DNA sequence: GCAGACACTACGAGTACATA
DNA sequence: TTTATGTACTCGTAGTGTCTGC
């Protein structure tokens, strides 16, 4: 209990990663044969990119070879152009390591070395533009293992060469076999709902999930009732809007009176709720909706989608909110 | 206990061998076999060619069953011999096709023992056949002289062009300070015998040099006493520097027009 | 010191008589600290997100997380420039700012946790205003937590959620503080002030301190010591409610504004704008309470009022994304007057 | 590997004033200092590929003869043209003694003046106005605004002109009739609204045609070398139809595989140098664009972006 | 390289190695092998989009003209190489002013992704390809123009790599699937072309991770279904389902299939945006104003997700915008 | 009240250039017994101990406890007049603000005098917890100092390994490894090259680099020095000197 | 031969440009 | 004058090497 739940019940073999089934079928097939190509993993936050090429490089090679075949790069690490021309050319065109005679005949080794370039959208063009013929040039010997979450950063000629395995976001279908497995290993009492509740608050990712899930078990061991974990207090611990205010909201905003919703606004935002959340909120409230005309779920559409990019944008949320809501109440 | 094994006499050698041609060579590829070691490294502009050779009898002890390929970095190698005492013997090991080799600075002959390793460099452009060829013209001249006239001529001009007619060796460069016309003419002494312009003749030569490889050549003065320069027409000029029991080319590339 | 705002903190969540569940909250995590997450705490500022994340930290360990020491950094960035970074650092955590130039303050993020990272089995690393990061030193920190995570752990305050992006958001558990109740608020300064030596004529001016901080209990307590100063150390039921000076130039800009809307006036009000951001102020702040003072003014319209907050919102999108905020502010001043007029 | 024929760039390059076609004033005057002998101080600019720098070569062949190995001293960017270490090279050579005719001058044929610090620019105007008696420079130089005001206060400015249609048909007919290639007037006009004005264009696009096809008729031309797309970008940008503008995007552009970043490029260009609608129409436009090469620079580079854009200049074309 | 073939990608197996190996642009490779023969080489320029065979083409010319060891006899520089006017001055110099050092001909120069140059090193090698084009010959690959100084255009021959049309995809996927003893049913190929968007890696990484994907590589045909999974792109049924959806049925019964047609089998709103683009395309509006809202409305949807955001709000927006277009036709 | 006379001009100088790149600044405690000055680096790993005894280095004459914190910089400076005969003169009167540095040559009459201006600090802990260590280790300083800057050159992490009759040093890096072995040889002609290494429990531990660099930058200190390791303990690295001697702490970092 | 003198290469800090 | 990388230029300095000399 040394290490929290998210990196705790990581994945350790190719197997356990429970999605992206296309991709991880793809790797295995690979790992048997030889034939691996340049990689390009992306995908929503949280969806198992980092899991799947770790348990891919430690299916490959083993826990001997890890110092020696794999090369990791990060933001953290400085990834100037510089870096990029002298030491990935360097690790690129060196010979691959001495496989001994445990690990060739325990493991199947290739005759490859993979270097791991996590977080690559943060790069910058010109370095990119360094690493094309680089890739090109060294195919036989290294591999390229690109893990951003942002294709478009990545410049069209490394999307070109590298293989592209989408990793599809996990919602409730796709992981609740893990999140009934992490509850059955860790003796989380649950209710009927409450891991359906928890993978859709989590959008798109089993990270935060894992997380609440967590929270959500040291909160009842705190409270040793030994009750099951209710839907009410994970949709607290999460920070999504109750359906009380959510109400009120709504209830000031079809009124209009300006005044009114700009002091509902500040009272609001006083008691400090995440206004991503409460476009959320709003968004799955208003749109399914059938008390609504078209035109108004058109305009109400538009007006909660540029408020979500002007939120992604990292403004100030109060301005926002409040905007969106008048706008909103003038429809 | 490894494959290869081949412990030099003294680390003063290969110091001398490497710091040779280290300058003018980013990357090596060493080919040792039973016959000896050879190493056949291009420049990054691809105009100066260096074959290096080390026969067997430049070694106190030499082993290698099985043909090696050990392409490597003359910048992190010489800097692998940089440190270490010039005085010990230096032994290369290496495996069966391995991703690194070994160097054993054993100081002295006992008590420390250094075990400095350099990992193996892919490199995957074979040797090339350029070993020689009816060539026009076949001067010897000692090393001191030819590097002495290099260096002088190199301040003066950018291009030092070699010309070879009727038993006359002659170096001309045309810049902007001046132009150099150093001459020599061939002779021979039985006093001192390692003083000797020797000369071969079939056609006249008139080929023209750059300085700074000139010069990248004349670095290399250090290891032979004796300098052996071949010119053709048809052929890159050779440097042919004799060493204990092998020699050190040195394939330069004339320039046209 | 003589400042009541920092000498009357709770140390531990036993007086964190503020928030029930959120106090309950933190205990849960206290009870067994060994796979503690890592947090970050989001709320209005003055809430006492600090408080919660110090009584946290000797709940964990013990006493002593309250002694601290200050420890210059040298960093060295591109060129040869020097911006010596000071560390807040202490026995079983340490505390950073990004108060360095945003710029480049990832390579301050960089080699400090690389170096914190070198080995009671974690050390919290505290990051205050956190939501002023600049997405880089975000994107080293997305690998920092989680490939070394059984030897550093980070506590990462921010006041705002929108500038986090989304991995942060992910790989961190998120905790929210309210702000405090006008009733919590009366509460807390009655506790200070009979803690102190004022007298007070009726808990009305407590009230009063509530209503007007708006949430803040930081400059409740400012408010309340500047008062108890000023009124000889015995609060009038009639003494004004004083505002910040900052608060002050706003409204008298707003007013500048509303009544006059010639070019004229926007010159003077360029000029005040440049003595504000030469007076330490954000723009996010300066522009939220300019568009708040002039929805406040009662002779507008709706419509009016409308279109000012729509502006209002893109000009902050701008601020966001800009560098030299006199001219945003300018702008959205200039289309104030514009739809006024 | 046999011994490659010389291009016809570099076979028929001129050796006289004479066979220098366009700017004609400009070459009778060079003629006439030719003759004379008294060579100012001259900088020499225009649009690349016009005839700059062979007029040079040519002046200072003329002037001096077989002096030409010794008695000019050609420097260019390949050359490491620095304040410090060259400062002495002109110094020398200025300063050298050599035996001219009488009117004959040393040259400094400073070849691709404007990549020049502005350290070496101050010192080359003290270099010349001292010894304006022995050497005389010549600047060669694409752009003449890189070039210091004390430089050009001292120089004779020679401005060249893009070659005239004329002119270009001239010189591309003697270099046929050398040749003895079967030419058509269809094709040899598809060369010259190719190159625009671009002479070296003109004769490599001569040498694609002659030695692809044979025949330099405009159909295998224009299969050769394509259009220019500046002028492609143009009409779409003119057209009033937007479907007419989206067609001719996709068929002439994303069809034929041309970069985004490319069309967005251009299309700010033609629209800066396009001058038939309203300055105030054409800055929204060019708002507007720059705001889609934001788009593009940022990462997001598809054809929805080149339409959006499109479709957004019609708005502000067709007046909302 | 490592144990010969059969280790590599499909990507870097199946690359040309001869002049005939390289199939869509029928005119460059005809023109450049007129030029060989009749042994004139000027100056090349090679422009196209990415994968089109720009680097292939001129490696097999190498080839061609040369031995065996090329590259002993090219200086093939690459952005990865450091390119300083330094360089242009050095190495650029010395290799084109020199002579050739194993045998008799004119060396060759290939600077591949030549726009990563600096405008310096560019007008330095102006001069440089200048002075000594009687013995020496530059190749420049470049991706975008408009980095590349317009003397460094206006001095060589440009060449440009179109797309690779149906029948080379086709005529490539054929020899491939005959080496590698695998079937692939027509329907598949036809997907692959709408797929490749002109580009071949993207063609050969595909048909890789497709082989992969079958549980017995032989025997096993791959239909179209197989690299609608493969790929993870949408497939065009659904993307006609969604589209009707949009256009008939009102917002209850769209948003619930387009959130069905999403988590059905994970695919993602990027690649559906464009798919619902390429379809609307294919329709005939009236009004120019349906075709501007659309195109606005979706170019800034595409831009909101390429920078990240909710993917519930993004696929409400994108329905809102297509039934607010399609109601000012009318 | 403070009358440190030192002998020799350059010999405090030659201290200091060890001290100027192990911290920035130390805050001097002068005592009768003894002039102790230690200091925490900015990282608080490396720890820096001062010990200077009152035979050698002229007569010192500590009347009352002096504490003063002051740089090494403008302390260097000063001593920049480091001549082979030139001595040193220290004097610290009430309230010593400003510290005259006299400068009295044998060789010549020429005579120097300069103020040392005096910053705010105050803080000086001063706290050795371990004396104890698994293998005490003498060996010449130069020697060190080389196979140090060889092994930091290769990698930028260096580990030992101590084991029976082998004194083990590995460096591991992405150029290569250096797995330098020396073994312990005493040769009573030559002490200064004298190997020793008492063995009570093996030790294995993973330094750093800078640190490394820092600790055989004053090599000069002694002819020997003394290395000492303790498992799962700070190292400590005690230069001896001609009066007292300089110790430097170190912690092992390690990560598996 | 050791010492000084000598000019050389190598290295580090600072400034200025960045679309025609 | 802030800007914030990467490039190129320039200068200055510190040693490092061979060359003359007593
Ligand atoms: N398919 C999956 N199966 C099982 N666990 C998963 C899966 N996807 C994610 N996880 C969990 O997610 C956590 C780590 O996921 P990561 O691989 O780091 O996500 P990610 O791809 O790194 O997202 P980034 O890097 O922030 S874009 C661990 O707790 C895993 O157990
Ligand atoms: N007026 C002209 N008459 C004849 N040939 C010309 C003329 N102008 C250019 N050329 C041809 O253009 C080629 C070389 O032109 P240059 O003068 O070198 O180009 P440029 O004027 O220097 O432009 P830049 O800036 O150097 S690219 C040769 O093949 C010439 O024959
Ligand atoms: N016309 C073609 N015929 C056959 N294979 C082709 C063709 N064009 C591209 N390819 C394949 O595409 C692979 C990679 O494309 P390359 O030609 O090497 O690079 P490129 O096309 O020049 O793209 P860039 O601009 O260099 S990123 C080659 O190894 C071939 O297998
Ligand atoms: N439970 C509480 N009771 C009394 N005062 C509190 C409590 N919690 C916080 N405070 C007050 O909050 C102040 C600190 O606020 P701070 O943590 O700096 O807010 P922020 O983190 O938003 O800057 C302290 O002066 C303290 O008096
Ligand atoms: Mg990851
Ligand atoms: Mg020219
Ligand atoms: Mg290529």
């Amino acid at each position: 209990a040394q290490q929290p739940w998210v990196e705790k019940y990581r994945p350790k073999n190719l197997d356990e990663v429970t999605a992206q089934d296309h991709a991880v079928t793809v790797l295995k097939k690979t790992l048997k044969s030889a034939n691996l190509p340049h990689m390009l993993f992306y995908g929503p936050p949280g969806t198992g990119k980092t899991s799947t090429i770790l348990a891919l490089t430690k299916e490959l090679y083993g826990p001997d070879l890890m110092k020696s075949r794999i090369l990791e790069l990060n933001a953290s690490d400085e990834r100037g152009i510089s870096i990029v021309r002298e030491k990935v050319k360097n690790f690129a065109r060196l010979t691959v390591s001495k496989p001994s005679k445990h690990d060739l005949e325990n493991y199947p080794c290739p005759p490859y070395k993979i270097i791991i370039l996590d977080e690559a959208d943060s790069m910058t063009a010109d370095a990119q533009s360094a690493l094309r013929r680089t890739m090109e040039t060294y195919s036989g010997v290294t591999r390229f293992c690109l893990i951003c979450n942002y294709v478009t950063r990545i410049i069209d000629p490394l999307a070109s060469r590298c293989s592209k395995f989408r990793f599809k976001a996990l919602d409730a279908s796709n992981a609740i076999d893990r999140l009934r497995f992490i509850s059955e290993q860790e003796n989380v009492k649950c209710d009927d709902g409450v891991l359906e509740r928890i993978l859709d608050i989590s959008a798109g990712d089993l990270r935060r999930g894992i997380t609440l899930l967590q929270s959500a078990s040291k909160g009842a061991q705190y409270l040793g009732d030994g009750k099951n974990i209710t839907s009410t207090q994970v949709e607290e611990l999460a920070g999504v809007v109750p359906h009380d205010i959510l109400i009120e909201i709504v209830e000031k905003v079809k009124s209009g009176d300006f005044d009114e919703i700009k002091k509902y606004v500040n009272t609001f935002m006083k008691s400090g709720w995440s206004a991503a959340s409460v476009v959320n909120q709003l968004h799955e409230y208003y749109i399914t909706n059938d008390n609504f005309d078209t035109n108004f779920k058109n305009q109400i559409s538009w007006l909660l989608f540029t408020t979500d990019s002007r939120l992604n944008n990292g403004t100030n949320e109060h301005i926002q909110l409040l905007n969106l809501l008048v706008k909103i109440s003038q429809l | 206990a490894s494959m290869l094994e081949a412990k030099f006499e003294e680390a003063s050698l290969f110091k001398r061998i490497i710091d040779g041609f280290k300058d003018c060579v980013q990357l090596v590829n060493f080919q040792c076999k039973e016959d000896g070691i050879i190493a056949q490294a291009v420049d990054d502009s691809r105009v100066l060619l260096v074959s290096l050779e080390i026969g067997v009898e430049a070694f106190q002890e030499y082993r290698c069953d099985h043909p090696v390929t050990l392409g490597m970095d003359l910048t992190s190698l010489s800097k692998i011999l940089r440190c270490g005492n010039n005085t010990d013997t230096l032994t290369l090991i290496a495996d069966n096709t391995p991703d690194s080799i070994i160097l054993l600075f054993e100081d002295t002959k006992k008590d420390r023992i250094a075990e400095y390793s350099l990992k193996l460099m892919d490199i995957d452009a074979d040797f090339l056949k350029i070993e020689e060829l009816q060539y026009d013209s076949t001067l010897s001249l000692p090393s001191s002289e030819f590097s002495k006239i290099v260096r002088d001529l190199s301040q003066l001009s950018d291009s030092i062009n070699i010309m070879i007619t009727k038993e006359t060796i002659k170096f001309v460069a045309d810049g902007d300070i001046g132009s150099g016309s150093v001459i020599i003419k061939p002779f021979v002494d039985m006093e001192h015998p390692e003083t000797s312009i020797k000369l071969e003749m079939d056609q006249p030569v008139d080929l023209t040099f750059g300085a700074k490889y000139l010069l990248d050549i004349i670095k290399g003065s250090s290891l032979s006493d004796r300098v052996g320069i071949r010119l053709s027409s048809e052929a890159p000029a050779l440097f042919q520097f004799d060493l204990k029991s092998g020699f050190l080319q040195f394939f330069l590339a004339p320039k046209f027009n | 010191m003589s400042l009541w705002v920092d000498k009357y903190r709770p140390k531990s969540l036993n007086a964190l008589s503020h928030n029930e569940e959120l106090t309950n909250f933190l205990k849960s995590l206290s009870d067994q600290p060994r796979d503690l997450p890592h947090l970050l705490l989001y709320g209005p500022n003055g809430t006492g997100k600090k408080t919660r994340c110090m009584a946290l930290l000797e709940s964990i360990f013990g006493p002593g997380v309250y002694r601290l020491k200050i420890d210059v950094r040298q960093f060295v960035t591109a060129s040869n420039r020097k911006l010596e970074l000071n560390v807040v650092s202490s026995p079983y955590h340490l505390e950073i700012t990004p108060s360095d130039m945003g710029n480049n303050d990832r390579i301050v993020i960089q080699e400090l946790l690389k170096e914190v990272a070198q080995m009671h089995r974690y050390k919290c690393v505290i990051i205050n205003e956190a939501n002023s990061l600049t997405k880089d030193a975000q994107a080293a920190l997305r690998r920092t937590m989680e490939k070394y995570s059984k030897n550093i752990r980070l506590i990462m305050v921010c006041d705002s959620m929108s500038p986090i992006i989304a991995p942060i958001k992910s790989r961190c558990l998120l905790i929210r503080c309210p702000a405090p109740s006008d009733s919590e608020i009366s509460t807390i300064l009655s506790d200070v002030v009979t803690n102190e030596r004022i007298q007070l004529e009726t808990k009305d001016i407590l009230k009063r301190i509530a209503q007007a901080s708006n949430g803040n209990l930081r400059v409740s307590l400012l408010m309340l010591e500047s008062m108890a100063l000023n009124n000889e150390l015995a609060l009038k039921s009639s003494s004004p409610i004083i505002k910040p000076d900052w608060i002050i130039v706003i409204h008298k800009l707003t007013r500048k504004i509303v009544k006059e809307r010639s070019v004229n006036s926007l010159i003077e009000c360029r000029a005040v704008l440049y003595d504000l951001l030469a007076h330490c102020i954000p723009a996010n702040i300066i522009l939220k309470e300019l568009t708040f003072s002039l929805l406040d003014v009662e002779t507008l319209n709706t419509t009016n009022k409308s279109s000012i907050i729509e502006y209002s919102s893109v000009f902050d999108e701008r601020l966001s994304l800009g560098n030299k905020a006199i001219f945003h502010l300018e702008g959205f001043i200039a289309k104030v007057m514009c739809c006024l007029d | 590997t046999l011994s490659l024929q010389l291009p016809w760039v570099e076979k028929y390059r001129p050796q006289v004033l004479s066979d220098i076609v366009g700017n004609k004033e400009t070459i009778d005057r060079l003629q006439q200092i030719a003759k004379d002998g008294n060579m100012p101080h001259m900088i020499i600019s225009g649009m690349p590929g016009i005839g700059k720098t062979t007029s040079v070569h040519c002046l200072a062949h003329e002037l001096l003869g077989r002096s030409y190995a010794d008695g000019v001293l050609e420097l260019n960017a390949s050359d490491d043209r620095g304040i410090d270490v060259v400062r002495n090279q002109i110094k020398h050579f200025a300063q050298k003694k050599l035996h001219l005719p009488p009117g004959k001058h040393k040259i400094v044929i400073l070849d691709e003046a404007d990549s020049m610090t502005a350290g070496a620019q101050q010192a080359l105007r003290r270099t010349m106005e001292l010894y304006s008696n022995s050497t005389r420079f010549a600047f060669a130089c694409n752009q003449s605004n890189k070039i210091i005001e004390p430089l050009q206060s001292r120089c004779a400015i020679l401005r060249y002109s893009k070659l005239s249609d004329e002119d270009v048909l001239k010189r591309l007919l003697q270099i046929i009739k050398l040749e003895d290639v079967k030419y058509t007037n269809d094709g040899l006009e598809a060369i010259i609204f190719t190159a625009e004005g671009d002479m070296r264009q003109a004769i490599n696009n001569l040498q694609s045609t002659v030695a692809g096809h044979g025949l330099v008729n405009a159909d295998n031309v224009f299969k050769i070398v394509d259009s220019p797309h500046p002028l492609i970008v143009k009409k779409m940008l003119l057209a009033s139809n937007l479907e007419d503008s989206i067609q001719i995007l996709r068929t002439d552009l994303w069809k034929k595989g041309y970069s985004s970043i490319d069309i967005v490029t251009t299309s700010f260009r033609v629209t800066k140098n396009l001058a038939q609608v309203k300055e105030s129409v054409r800055l929204e436009m060019i708002k507007e664009i720059g705001l889609t090469h934001m788009r593009i620079l940022e990462g997001v580079g598809t054809y929805l972006q080149l339409a959006s854009m499109l479709a957004k200049i019609h708005k502000l074309n067709n007046k909302a | 390289e490592k144990r010969s073939k059969e280790n590599l990608p499909w990507v870097e197996k199946y690359r040309p190695e001869t002049l005939d190996e390289v199939y869509g642009q029928n005119e460059v490779i005809t023109t450049v092998r007129k030029f060989v023969d009749e042994g004139k080489l000027p100056h090349l320029l090679f422009y196209g989009p990415p994968g089109t065979g720009k680097t292939s083409t001129i490696v097999a010319l190498a080839r061609e003209i040369y031995g065996k060891n090329y590259s002993n006899m090219v200086l093939e520089l690459n952005a990865s190489d450091d390119r300083g006017i330094d360089v242009v001055r050095n190495q650029i110099k010395d290799f084109a002013s020199t002579r050739q050092i194993f045998s008799k001909g004119f060396k060759l120069i290939i600077l591949d992704e030549a726009d990563a140059m600096t405008n310096a090193a560019q007008n330095a090698l102006r001069r440089v390809i200048e002075r000594y084009t009687k013995n020496t010959r530059f190749c420049v690959l470049a991706n975008y123009a408009h980095k590349l100084t317009p003397a460094l255009l206006s001095r060589c021959t440009r060449f440009r790599f179109q797309p690779l049309p149906q029948e080379a995809i086709e005529r490539r996927i054929a020899n491939v699937l005959v080496h590698e003893k695998l079937k692939l049913s027509p329907n598949a190929e036809k997907a692959l072309i709408e797929l490749s968007n002109g580009d071949m890696r993207r063609v050969l990484n595909v048909l890789q991770s497709c082989k992969a994907t079958l549980d017995n590589p032989d025997e096993d045909e791959i239909s179209d279904d197989v690299i609608y999974e493969c790929c993870g792109a949408p497939r065009p049924s659904d993307l006609k389902a969604v589209l009707k959806s949009i256009l008939e049925d009102d917002w209850g019964t769209a948003h619930y299939t387009l959130n069905k047609v999403r988590s059905a089998k994970g695919l993602a709103l990027i690649d559906l945006i464009e798919g619902i683009v390429k379809i609307l395309e294919d329709y005939e509006l009236q009004n120019e104003e349906t075709r501007v809202h659309l195109l606005t409305k979706l170019a800034d949807i595409e831009y909101s997700i390429s920078k990240g955001g909710n993917d519930q709000i993004q696929g409400s927006a994108v329905i809102g915008a297509i039934k607010a277009s399609f109601e000012n036709e009318t």
